[PDB]
């Protein structure tokens, strides 16, 4: 709704104020080490976190109620939440993409196959897909109801960042050298596919 | 309490009313008037109205719809779902 | 010019006059502070506007209200009628809509009518 | 111990230090000065007498660098680079003649700079960091030899790579900054991969050096290091200290081991007279040296010798304070 400003800080405060008249609003402390990512459902009820310290964070935003959290294997680098299917993925230090439900505070899948640090990664507005980017110079692609690596491409320069857009359609690529942004097209014609992974170096 | 109504849409239960005030506050109570939400204007100038409103047939959503390019989804509690628009 | 808003409310036949500007936290009536109204047993229903939407919540604001009409009781459903639309009608213009939702949905609940006046129109039915 | 002279090295200004490195077999120190200085001068410990300088006009430097410590080079030369998209040798036979290594082909100028570049154990293999992939280039007749495709994506030019105490050979380390992690890479084969592993970049993302491997020994901005042994890389990738060792209450933006890994020094910038140094394997902490009332400061760079015996602090003063350990 874009009332709201979720902040995270590294001594692992979460701060919550107004966007509409710039105040002081509201106050959580349950990480103790740097609060690596703040998300929150699309009907603003349940309020998800993650810290350095392996722990995931499952919230009332109604209330101040300390609803429920989770201890894993690994600090959590990086969190993007997908909203119209209510879920989230979460990147470990493990080299490993697990994949969490938001309703029921389960753990519901683990992904593995990335050598090296995952760095970007983002759903598909569908829901059905997700494309990370490693310095293994892969861009891989995951679908979620198989639980298999569907594609990777293996590049000449390793990406910064990638973005799906909110239409089914581009794929936005952020590269080290040079300075524009290149954009690639989802084919969204056909497919029947499911098939597999290792291939040429 | 407010602001003259034009469009009024009823729940299939005989429990519910919901009605449309002279804002784009759009607001719901009971039967026995316990005013339960009143909820956020009409937006999408290319003034702001209200002009009619249907209850789901579910019993957990509401369409609003004005004179303003806009169209307005809602549930039973407060949130907004989804605006689509031509 | 400073920021300040004014709604009024009205029992039977008192009426009462409110305004709101930013402040240090006084509630006036007349002369006088908000702890002596007389009848002395109902001083609780003008309590009520303050405790059901928090303690705090006035810390840059001032209230001053007044009275004219009415009997003994009827000035007391007043002027808690007056500083209930006059807190509202605060949070309209400076704090955000977000507060406002908060007290309507607030009042609302406890509602024994915070922000309509009763009116009798008698009938045959 | 003993308490030695105080530093006398003292620039006009309040400036600063580029890095610092030793020598070997005669007590010298030597240093790389932003001024466009290039001096290395007399320690005894009571000595700070200057010996000579280097001054070439037409050139700022703007990054340090110690070449070889043994093929035959050591005594006589030494290559710096700065802003400029080449490399100085400097020739003690004094000849220090510029050798324009501006002969990279097309990969040139596609840094920033080369501002971190390390030699190998016998001068045929130079690396040079990028933004990115590291140059391999023989530093005696001037030609790109080879390069390993570091692959990259964050990489916000890696302030420390060094090969290990275990034989050049056997792989070399590049540490990533922003994120912690280690690259290693097999020298003796380019293109191939002995482990990449996760070290902390939750926390710190700080310069080590080479233990040896015997230990490691890693440190943060949270007063905070802990101990990896070397073949905790294999999986689980991720490794665990035996314990974490807390002694300062601020930041730490030094690190330092000693030549046989049993020491670690820890150091940061932020308040004067703050400086600790933890002993290894016996996992203990040296409180005899240093205090916090002590002249220390706000340290930018620290060096111990190939001995590891003494101390060399450069701070944001001007002063290079040196210290028998």
């Amino acid at each position: 709704c874009g009332n709201f400003g979720f902040i995270g800080s590294s001594n692992g405060s979460i701060t919550i104020y107004n966007m509409q008249s710039g105040i002081l609003r509201k106050k959580y402390k349950l990480h103790k080490r740097a609060v690596t990512g703040i998300s929150l459902d699309g009907m603003n009820r349940k309020m998800v976190s993650c810290g350095l310290d392996g722990i995931v964070g499952f919230y009332d935003f109604n209330k101040s109620t300390l609803l429920g959290k989770l201890k894993l294997d690994a600090p959590i680098t990086a969190m993007v939440y997908h909203r119209s299917s209510d879920l989230f993925a979460l990147a470990l230090d493990d080299l490993s993409i697990v994949v969490i439900d938001a309703v029921t505070q389960r753990v519901v899948r683990q992904l593995w196959g990335h050598s090296n640090r995952i760095t970007a990664f983002d759903f598909s507005p569908e829901g059905r897909w997700i494309v990370s980017a490693s310095l293994d110079s892969t861009i891989r692609t995951w679908d979620l109801p198989t639980g298999g690596c569907i594609d990777g491409i293996i590049v000449d320069n390793v990406a910064t960042n990638v973005k799906f857009s909110p239409n089914g359609d581009l794929l936005a690529t952020t590269h080290v050298t040079g300075n524009g942004i290149c954009i690639w097209t989802n084919r969204a014609q056909f497919k029947t596919v499911s098939t597999r992974t290792i291939d040429e170096s | 309490v407010y602001s003259d109504v034009l469009a009024l849409s009823m729940r299939p239960d005989g429990k519910e009313v919901a009605v449309s005030t002279l804002k784009g506050q759009i607001s719901i109570f009971n039967i026995e008037d316990a005013k339960q939400v009143g909820n956020i204007d009409c937006r999408k100038d290319i003034s702001k109205f209200f002009t009619t409103i249907h209850y789901s047939f579910d019993g957990m959503a509401i369409v609003a719809g004005g004179n303003n390019n806009s169209i307005c989804l809602y549930d039973v509690p407060n949130e907004v779902l989804l605006k689509r628009f031509i | 010019a400073v920021p300040s808003v004014q709604t009024f409310g009205k029992k039977k036949s008192a009426t009462a006059v409110a305004h709101v500007k930013a402040g240090k936290g006084l509630i006036k009536v007349n002369g006088s502070p908000i702890t002596l109204v007389e009848p002395e047993i109902l001083r609780f229903k003008v309590y009520e506007p303050l405790l059901l939407v928090g303690l705090d919540k006035f810390s840059n604001i001032d209230i001053r209200v007044r009275v004219t009409g009415g009997g003994h009781v009827s000035q007391v459903y007043a002027i808690r009628q007056a500083i209930a639309k006059g807190l509202v009608a605060y949070h309209q213009k400076y704090v955000d809509e977000q507060s406002k939702n908060e007290l309507k949905k607030a009042f609302t609940s406890y509602d024994r009518t915070l922000l309509i006046a009763d009116s009798r129109r008698p009938e045959p039915k | 111990i003993v308490r030695l002279k105080d530093a006398n090295a003292s620039h006009p200004s309040h400036s600063a230090i580029q890095s610092l490195s030793f020598h070997p077999s005669k007590p010298l120190l030597l240093t790389g000065g932003y001024d466009k200085t290039l001096r290395i001068y007399h320690i005894d410990g009571k000595t700070n007498h200057l010996v000579t300088s280097l001054h070439l006009v037409g050139s700022p430097i703007q990054t340090c660098t110690f070449y070889t410590s043994l093929s035959n080079q050591n005594q006589q030369n030494i290559f710096t680079a700065g802003r400029r998209r080449y490399m100085h040798s400097w020739d003690l036979s004094q000849t220090a003649k510029i050798e324009k290594f501006s002969r990279l082909y097309g990969h040139e100028s596609t840094q920033r700079s080369f501002e971190n570049f390390k030699v190998a154990h016998l001068q045929n293999s130079q690396t040079n960091s990028v933004h990115g992939w590291i140059n391999i280039l023989h530093s005696t007749s001037g030609l790109w030899l080879m390069g390993c495709k570091i692959e990259g994506v964050i990489t916000d030019f890696c302030i420390d790579y060094q090969p290990i105490s275990r034989g050049k050979f056997r792989t070399i380390l590049i540490a990533v900054n922003a994120y912690g992690e280690v690259w290693e890479f097999d020298l003796n084969k380019n293109g191939h991969v002995i482990r990449r592993w996760k070290d902390q970049g939750g926390v710190g993302i700080t310069k080590i050096q080479v233990g040896g491997n015997r230990w490691l020994a890693v440190g943060s901005e949270s007063g905070f290091v802990n101990l990896y042994d070397r073949n905790n890389a294999m999986t689980s990738s991720t490794p665990t200290p035996v314990a974490a060792l807390d002694q300062l209450t601020t930041t730490i933006s030094n690190l330092q081991f000693s030549p046989d890994g049993q020491i670690l020094c820890m150091a940061s910038r932020a308040v004067k007279d703050a400086l600790r140094l933890v002993h290894l394997p016996s996992c203990s902490v040296f409180s005899n040296w240093p205090t916090s009332g002590t002249p220390l400061g706000k340290v930018t760079s620290v060096a111990f010798s190939p001995s590891g015996g003494l101390l060399a602090v450069g701070n944001e003063q001007g002063k290079v304070r040196l210290w028998k350990l």
